[PDB]
């Protein structure tokens, strides 16, 4: 008997249809509350979030709905782009999907009249995972199912394709470098490429497989983290391919990991939809347990605030906020 | 091309009598932007365009704005008046839209830029006081004239993508010279030989030519006198004079670079040419060994001063910098008051933001050492251009031990800038190796990438003895003999715990336990800071391995 005591959810915000993904604006907007954007199972919500802890003229939570897309499909992945601005005189919002039709939809808009949708065709089979360049905001990187990695134009045209050996499952920039990509494999490879070069710079392997997730400390450019089978599995680079930190996340599958925007020893990992909750685990890496232990119906995304040490995921027709202590 | 142009090409696509507003350069970017893409959408009829399609229609819809600018361009370049003034012999174009200034070229760039007829014209004894040397360099200049004539514009981008890409550009300027060779269609290598055996010392005419363009400096540049400030200060101080010395430096590097990418292929051609043309077979192959790479770098280099002259500075808030300023200053990197600078919100790029804030105060001292120690001398532009934009050059010169120019990006938080200043330079130059590490470390701990920062601050720490940048971390601490890589790795961890990164100081600080060998009372301290930091993330197992291994029984 240790009843885990599975916290509860900081704030929790109703959602008008299911959420199947969630991700915090990595990037500054100039407003003062954090963008969030969640997918449904045929639309694409913008909102502000405002917590208590960043602002003392609120109490809790002020979550508003900025916009609702119509997408038509069910979304599976949100990538922010950095040319997001919401405090300018001329607002743009410019962020790309995913979907269960394998097509990535670029959208822009000017939070008025001005609501554009550009469709990307390529990927033969499930995207699993795109992101923006961060610096330069003009190129995404996106990864799936047709075993490659494939990097996108703003005009939807193809600029290069990297063919993998396996499914591809995550894929992040690095945060200082418009020309280095790292593809996480679901056969436990991670791959490094440079976009000037067209080469493979390095690998990792996971210890454990399949590989499901990983992610590029944003605070650290040396640390990569990643969950693999019932894992998640930490490498500090260049100082080994082996990894330095490898412990148990999840009994039924670890199934997303996501480095916090603030911290540099803290992440967040999902277990697997069960049938009936999803456990998330927040971890500080100074602790051999995590140090949050929350329960979401169905989780279903992970992402970090900028700022504060608060994570989200969405579950069945909700969003779930966890605050950590730093 | 003017604002003025850009503002008027924008009311003409949007076929509307709205009137001008003074808008802002990030208003007119938004505008241009949402202008051109407010077109290719009313240019897409169908759903269903194709990527190649919609990227086509995209360069097409930019062309026809590109052009547009170019017709107002030249409405408002119209030459109405030259202002000639008697006493400074200060000369400004009149433009219809604009005014220019005239400014004397050097050496090198009048006989690379003076049309072939006039060529012939030129006095010899201004070149050098040895009349064969002066008609090998005049031969040598028309070599590389010979040569940057069949350049074609795809050769020409090759090499510059070369240099972004930071490939090997003595390689890229012998594949340039192959299809230089495989599309000789006019005899025209056999003209340059021809030409190149009237030099009767090629080598010492490319030396010539290496020795004016290099801006090396031996670092004696004495540090000011106080009292001759007051009245000199605000010379070549408004924003005006700021921009047209930026531009001389746009335009020189740009000059130059050319002038050292023909100098590469000529460099190639004459390896190539090998013993059968040339009377000094062992001498050639030698001496060419040396002066491709010095080539090479002067290449670079111009490349970097002219990226810098091009590329624009990000607009900072001032309560960000002012904040920036208070971080550091905890550091001690500022000695300069915050004087009340109105951000005049003008564009700038990061060469006229350099100039203004740092090169500027040194300008009253070049002005009293090079002997107008009469205050009396009438101000001359031709002369004082050219003596501020070569100084000017000096300070931005990749290889300088200042290194005034990263700390004058990180310090007006040019984030974006300085990493890529920084990638552009860390491949060749070894000068300040360490201080640019130490600023890209600081560079990611703003982006939020702190287990980077930490390897890069791990890297700067191996050449804190060997740099002046470095060592001006160090000096102030007055306190018994600790090693200088441990003053510099307090310094990096009271930084990480301003910033609230507790797993970073740990791991820096078990690595400054490492060098800290001798001094039992830096340990003591370190071991008490990992203790704390491990207690406070709740790490208590960890906690107490560290309390275990403090040696001093008073902090245990």
């Amino acid at each position: 008997m240790k009843q885990d005591s599975a916290s509860n959810a900081t704030y929790t915000v109703d959602c008008e249809d299911y959420v199947h993904v969630v991700e915090f604006n990595p990037f500054d907007s100039g407003e003062a509350g954090s963008l969030l954007a969640y997918g449904g199972i045929s639309y694409v919500v913008i909102a502000s979030c405002r917590f208590q802890e960043e602002d003392s003229t609120v109490e809790g939570i002020e979550f508003k709905t900025l916009k609702t897309f119509h997408h038509g499909e069910r979304v599976v992945a949100i990538a922010w782009s950095p040319e997001t601005r919401c405090d300018a005189l001329l607002p743009l919002l410019r962020f790309a999907t995913a979907a269960g039709d394998k097509k990535i939809r670029i959208f822009t808009s000017d939070f008025q009249d001005k609501n554009e949708y550009k469709v990307i065709e390529g990927h033969s089979g499930y995207i699993n995972d795109l992101v923006f360049c961060s610096p330069e905001g003009t190129d995404i990187a996106s990864v799936g199912d047709d075993h490659t990695c494939r990097i996108w134009d703003l005009d939807g045209k193809q600029i290069a394709m990297f063919i993998l050996r396996s499914p591809g499952m995550s894929v992040a920039w690095h945060p200082e470098g418009a020309f280095k990509l790292m593809v996480a494999e679901k056969t436990g490879t991670i791959r490094f490429y440079d976009l000037t070069t067209h080469q493979a710079i390095l690998s990792l392997e996971s210890v454990q497989v399949p590989l499901m997730s990983a992610d590029w400390c944003v605070r650290n450019t040396l640390r990569i983290g990643a969950v693999a089978g019932n894992d998640w599995i930490i490498w500090e680079m260049p100082r080994s391919s082996y990894p330095q930190d490898n412990k148990p996340a999840h009994a039924d599958r670890a199934r997303m990991f996501r480095w916090s925007k603030c911290n540099e020893n803290v992440f967040a990992t999902t277990g697997y939809p069960g049938k009936m909750k999803s456990q998330i685990a927040i971890h500080h890496l100074a602790h051999p347990q995590p140090i949050l232990i929350g329960t979401a119906p169905v989780g279903s995304g992970l992402s970090w605030h900028r700022r504060l040490p608060l994570c989200v995921v969405g579950g069945y027709r909700k969003l779930f906020f966890w605050l950590t202590e730093m | 091309f003017t604002i003025a142009a850009v503002q008027k090409a924008i009311q003409i696509l949007r076929k509307g009598s709205g009137r001008v507003l003074d808008l802002s350069w990030e208003e007119l970017r938004k505008d241009v932007t949402l202008t051109v893409e407010n077109e290719i959408q009313n240019a897409v009829i169908d759903y269903d365009v194709s990527q190649e399609e919609f990227r086509q229609i995209n360069i097409e819809n930019w062309c026809k704005f590109y052009t547009c600018c170019l017709q107002y361009q030249e409405t408002l370049s119209r030459p109405l008046a030259l202002l000639v003034h008697p006493d400074t012999n200060m000369v400004c174009l009149l433009r219809k839209g604009f005014l220019s200034f005239l400014a004397p070229c050097s050496l090198v760039e009048h006989l690379y830029l003076v049309p072939a007829e006039h060529l012939l014209t030129v006095d010899e004894s201004v070149i050098s006081d040895d009349i064969d040397a002066a008609s090998d360099i005049v031969n040598l200049i028309q070599c590389l004239r010979m040569i940057a004539d069949y350049i074609s514009e795809d050769m020409a981008y090759l090499m510059e993508s070369a240099c972004c890409h930071l490939q090997s550009p003595e390689r890229v300027a012998e594949q340039i010279l192959e299809d230089l060779i495989a599309n000789d269609i006019d005899n025209i290598m056999e003209n340059i030989q021809n030409k190149l055996q009237d030099t009767r010392n090629p080598i010492r005419a490319i030396g010539f030519l290496l020795q004016n363009m290099d801006y090396e400096t031996n670092a004696d540049m004495e540090q000011p006198q106080p009292n001759t400030r007051l009245n000199l200060s605000t010379l070549y101080g408004s924003i005006t004079a700021s921009s047209v010395v930026c531009q001389a430096i746009c335009k020189i590097s740009a000059t130059r670079f050319l002038i050292c990418r023909d100098l590469l292929i000529l460099q190639h051609l004459l390896l190539r040419l090998g013993d059968m043309a040339l009377i000094g077979a062992g001498q050639l192959l030698h001496s060419q060994q040396e002066l491709i790479p010095r080539a090479a770098q002067l290449l670079l280099s111009y490349y970097m001063i002219r990226w810098g002259s091009q590329c624009l500075a990000c607009a900072v808030p001032v309560d960000i910098l002012e904040s920036n300023l208070q971080h550091l200053s905890v550091l001690e990197l500022s000695d300069s008051q915050v004087e009340k600078r109105r951000y005049t919100s003008g564009i700038q790029t990061i060469v006229e933001l350099f100039f203004e804030d740092v090169a500027r105060k040194h300008f009253p001292h070049v002005f009293i050492q090079s002997g107008a120690s009469q205050l009396q001398e009438p101000l001359n532009w031709s002369d004082l251009i050219k003596r501020i934009t070569n100084y000017l050059l000096q300070l931005l010169w990749p290889s300088n031990p200042n290194f005034q120019f990263a700390e004058c990006l990180m310090r007006n938080c040019q984030y974006t800038q300085l990493q890529e200043y920084v990638r552009l330079l860390l491949p060749w130059c070894q000068v300040n190796v360490g201080s640019c590490h130490f600023m890209l470390a600081q560079c990611y701990l703003v982006a939020g990438e702190g287990h980077k920062a930490l390897d890069c601050f791990s890297q700067a720490a191996s050449e804190v003895e060997r740099e002046d940048f470095l060592e001006k971390l160090i000096r102030v601490e007055e306190g018994e003999s600790v090693s200088p890589r441990l003053q510099y790795y307090n310094r990096v961890l009271r930084l990480l715990e301003d910033v609230g990164l507790p797993e970073l100081v740990i791991q820096l600080a078990t690595i400054a336990i490492g060098e800290a060998s001798d001094d039992w009372r830096s340990q003591a301290a370190l071991r008490t800071r990992i203790f704390k930091h491990h207690l406070d993330m709740g790490h208590n197992n960890q906690a107490y391995d560290a309390l275990t291994q403090i040696p001093d029984p008073s902090r245990q």
